[PDB]
């Protein structure tokens, strides 16, 4: 967005009460490493977090 | 028996994605690698041509 914090003072953000998606992650910037531990990226929109 | 070679050229940003059973821009809408399929995949860079 504009600027993020360091790792020792890790930046925390709270998100709820909205719709999330993974296919919308490939428009504003192309990512390099994307690993969802234990969860396949194709099913994330099919579960309700 | 019945060796078939499927040849093409792609960018390195999608080389790791071609695999039998995943999703993606190319793996879903350009070619379909079967899950029970048995074969080999070889990719090599070609800058000179």
């Amino acid at each position: 967005a504009t600027r993020f914090a360091s790792v020792y003072a890790w930046n925390r953000k709270r998100i709820s009460n909205c719709v999330a998606d993974y296919s919308v992650l490939y428009n504003s910037a192309s990512f390099s490493t994307f690993k969802c531990y234990g969860v396949s990226p194709t099913k994330l929109n099919d579960l309700c977090f | 028996t019945n060796v078939y070679a499927d040849s093409f050229v792609i960018r390195g940003d999608e080389v790791r994605q071609i695999a039998p059973g995943q999703t993606g821009k190319i793996a879903d809408y350009n070619y379909k690698l079967p899950d029970d399929f048995t074969g080999c995949v070889i990719a090599w860079n070609s800058n000179n041509l």
